[PDB]
């Protein structure tokens, strides 16, 4: 905000001698930006302000105003986004924006019910007028107003695929990208979607939940938009820790402040991930990085959630205990706020999803079983009945019987847990969750394999769910039978394919059960659970899968196909190393078509977009400079070993030469200059290659070894014999070391820590006298 | 107390003896009725670390070219591995390139 606040203050100052008030003008001030505010509360102050400037100007025009009330509705903020919204509706009452935009700021403005009475009339104009971006995420705003979620996930999705669409036209992060783009109603759809979830740790191998895998997806396609946006890959690593994708959100925090200087947000995410991992010192290291950044971020669900379970996990039962208390004490987690609330204080409360408030009553409930003895307290069963009673039949639920299940797990009741699952008979709660609880509990803490699948057959009859046959298949993977664990899977997938993670662990069976063919099926089945490029799959997987099942001419279709690939937003240079990559294993797939020529000039094509990778990957993580340096290197030596399969140790001398000068510090370069240069004639050369190689490092098992046999060469057998019993002191019973030192010493004149490195080789093993090359090494010994 | 009969009375010395029968016929020539003899504790893997008997007969029963083994040995290292990921997952490739 700081050269906006002086660009603002400087620009009041100039609205005095130009006209204060101008349509166009405060138009563009801001329109292409205030589109959204959904990032920051820094985007306010300019774009709300002269929106006001600009509107209560002249409210006629739509774009604008309509959005710049959107804007206003991102944080909730109904008072300004009703009114301009209403002054639309006064002015053009029905239109694309306008009514659809009003419609939205009423269903957080305490009516969720009552902007759903006109659909008769709003469908036949809209028809018409897509006959003759606010519209859907409208549809889907208000669909998910209603209750259900399912058709609020679609049509909100669609809202953001088609502001996706939108975006695809723009080169990078953009202004007018920002406009097209619109992040503020992708992020609202976004932060709708993280409300399944909550603060909850999330696992896709659990239960799955396909709507925040389409959030992962969605938001990376927005940071391929936009790497410059704080909410991108804020809520992406925020949908990441609820996609069971939890050091990909560390790495994206880690981003964050680095593209923003700090970032209050980004240190609860990274905290929430510790904890989520269960890293407790680092969790209360984040904690404290958070509550350095701000400890008034401590009274709000996701932060209370988080900081509540870090300091669970950093045994502070005072903090847990107070910030679970502030929860509790403290309104917003033991009451569910009202909507009329988001008009009054605007980006602070947001309805709070019942995961989130029965995880709160659930870790309070623990806490108060561990200040207890038996982990049954008073306050722990009453925490637990609460976490039972406040989230019984609904659908933002995780304990209807979940609750006491997971207390009597704690108890040992698992039966009577057994049998508390048994009174729901759907997932409205956590019934596969729990299931796999308790199924997991008889199949390694009760040891019966025989209640393991017993609890998935009992899901299965209750509700036959995907991931029910999928429990069914993971279970029949466990009684040996990992066929019956495929059969389950296809059972599981042709229930209903609702995820990539149920086809993909059908295809995970089918490769742990010998039948690869369903299983590539499947890979060509599960192609991507949401866009963001299918044919990178389509032709370098599909071109693996060839591999796989020995098409290699088929697999040079499908690879070099591969390698003329694309993304949105930026594409940045990871298309060219992926064409890098395809054309190199396409190399490696003409190698397997036995083209040893075709292997020499597919490799040595791989080795020139290297040689460009030895230049053009360098940085972007800048390992790569190093990293490309080795690769042409290694690719250059494939292609020397090409030559030596084709017969030319001279062309493996060059492509030698190309390797150290690709990577000097190389060490097989070294050995492999070297030995063909022995080959040549040249222990001097070798020589050279360990005075290099001591160079690049002091001590290394070349460096040390070969430079105490090159002065033996000058018979100086003591250092020769220091470092190879070195050798067989850090490797015993290395037989070709064995061996090697003991005619050493023998050809040294020493016959006497010859049976000490004897006895060294079998002194920490107990069974290495009737190792083979100890039999030989010793043999030779008495020889 | 132990398994039926008096020739399975010393169950645990019985496994012991076997699993130490197993390891000398590992190297003496006998590999198949190390296999045997460690099929015996297939039984007895209770005792004994359950892991070592396993990789025990599936790395010296698959390199016996045992194939039906094989497919089974296999099928020890990709499902419910207990066989360490590294060589758990090196034999899986095996396991995607031999079946």
């Amino acid at each position: 905000n700081k050269q906006a606040a002086k660009q603002l203050q400087d620009l009041f100052s100039s609205m005095n001698r130009q006209e204060p008030k101008n349509a166009e003008l405060f138009f563009r001030v801001a329109r292409p930006f205030g589109r959204l505010a959904c990032s920051d509360p820094t985007l306010l102050g300019i774009t709300y302000l002269m929106a006001d400037r600009a509107a209560q100007l002249r409210p006629e025009m739509a774009a604008y105003v309509v959005e710049a009330a959107a804007q206003k509705l991102m944080m909730d903020e109904t008072t300004n986004a009703t009114e301009r919204f209403t002054q639309a509706l006064q002015l053009d009452e029905l239109n694309l924006e306008a009514n659809a935009g009003a419609l939205e700021a009423q269903i957080m403005a305490g009516e969720l019910e009552e902007a759903a009475g006109q659909i008769m009339f709003l469908e036949d104009m809209f028809t018409n007028a897509a006959a003759a971006p606010t519209l859907l995420y409208l549809k889907g705003l208000l669909a998910w107003k209603q209750g259900m979620p399912s058709e609020g996930l679609g049509l909100l999705e669609r809202s953001i695929a088609a502001l996706f669409s939108a975006a695809a036209d723009f080169h990078g992060p953009s202004l007018e990208l920002y406009a097209a783009l619109n992040p503020a109603r992708i992020t609202a759809v976004v932060r709708l979607l993280l409300q399944s979830i909550g603060g909850e740790p999330r696992a896709p191998t659990e239960a799955p939940s396909p709507l925040i895998s389409k959030v992962t997806r969605a938001l990376d396609l927005l940071n391929k938009q936009a790497p410059a946006l704080q909410e991108s890959a804020l809520l992406h690593a925020r949908a990441l820790y609820l996609n069971g994708n939890l050091d990909g959100a560390l790495r994206k925090a880690g981003e964050i402040l680095r593209m923003n200087p700090e970032e209050s947000s980004a240190h609860l995410l990274i905290c929430s991930v510790y904890v989520a991992q269960d890293k407790p010192e680092l969790a209360v290291s984040a904690l404290d990085q958070a509550v350095s950044s701000n400890f008034a971020i401590r009274e709000t669900p996701l932060y209370h959630v988080v900081q509540a379970k870090v300091l669970v996990a950093n045994n502070k039962l005072d903090d847990a205990k107070r910030v679970l208390e502030s929860a509790m004490n403290l309104p917003g987690v033991r009451t569910a706020l009202t909507v009329q609330q988001r008009a009054r204080l605007g980006r602070k409360v947001v309805e709070p999803t019942l995961h989130e408030r029965a995880t709160v009553y659930l870790l309070l409930a623990d806490v108060l079983a561990r200040q207890s003895k038996i982990p049954d307290a008073p306050e722990a069963k009453k925490y637990i009945q609460d976490a039972i009673r406040e989230f019984e039949g609904t659908s933002e639920e995780v304990r209807v019987t979940v609750a006491d299940c997971e207390l009597a797990i704690a108890r040992g009741d698992v039966e009577g847990a057994l049998k508390k699952l048994r009174r729901i008979p759907k997932e409205s709660p956590h019934y596969v969750k729990a299931r796999m609880a308790m199924a997991d509990i008889y199949l390694r803490h009760r040891k019966d394999k025989a209640a393991y699948i017993k609890c998935y057959m009992d899901l299965v009859d209750h509700t036959p769910d995907y991931d029910s046959y999928c429990m069914l298949g993971e279970a029949f993977m466990q009684i040996q039978e990992p066929e019956k664990a495929v059969r389950a899977f296809e059972s599981a997938l042709e229930f209903s394919p609702k995820d990539v993670d149920l086809i993909t662990r059908c295809a995970r069976a089918l490769v742990t059960s010998h039948d690869y063919q369903r299983a590539i099926d499947y890979y060509t089945k599960a192609i991507a659970n949401a866009r963001g490029g299918a044919q990178h799959a389509l032709q370098l997987e599909l071109g693996n899968l060839l591999v796989r099942l020995r098409q290699y001419p088929a697999a040079t279709a499908a690879i070099n196909k591969a390698l003329e690939r694309n993304r949105d937003g930026l594409p940045a240079t990871e298309n060219l190393q992926l064409d890098v990559e395809a054309w190199s294993m396409l190399a490696k797939v003409h190698k397997g078509k036995l083209e040893m020529e075709g292997y020499s000039q597919a490799q040595s094509r791989a080795l020139e977009l290297q040689k460009q990778l030895l230049l053009k990957l360098r940085g972007e993580l800048p390992e790569a400079v190093a990293l490309q340096r080795e690769r042409t290197a290694a690719i250059c030596f494939d292609l020397a070993e090409q030559s030596k399969r084709a017969r030319q140790f001279d062309r493996a001398m060059e492509l030698y030469m190309e390797a150290l000068r690709h990577h000097d510090t190389h060490v097989p370069s070294m050995l492999a200059v070297a030995k063909l240069h022995l080959a040549n004639g040249d222990t001097d050369a070798c020589q050279a290659q360990c005075v290099t190689l001591l160079k690049h490092d002091p001590d290394n098992e070349e460096a040390s070894i070969m430079l105490a046999e090159l002065m033996f060469h000058k018979e100086h057998y003591d250092t020769a014999i220091y470092h190879f019993q070195q050798l067989l002191e850090r490797s015993p019973n290395h037989y070709g070391a064995l061996a090697q030192l003991i005619l050493l010493l023998r050809r040294a004149g020493r016959l006497e820590d010859v049976p000490r490195y004897f006895a060294l080789a079998e002194a920490g093993s107990p069974k290495a006298v009737m190792d083979p090359g100890y039999h030989y090494c010793k043999g030779i010994y008495n020889r | 107390s132990g398994e039926a009969g008096v020739d399975s009375a010393w169950r645990g010395a019985e496994a012991y003896h076997f699993w130490l029968l197993a390891h000398r016929q590992l190297y003496a020539g006998n590999v198949d009725l190390a296999m045997r003899t460690a099929l015996h504790l297939r039984e007895y893997e209770d005792l004994l670390d359950p892991v070592e008997i396993y990789s025990f007969l599936a790395l010296a029963a698959f390199y016996n070219q045992f194939f039906g083994q094989c497919s089974k040995a296999f099928i020890k290292l990709e499902s419910m591995p207990s066989i360490p990921n590294d060589k758990r997952e090196s034999f899986a490739d095996l396991a995607m390139s031999i079946f």
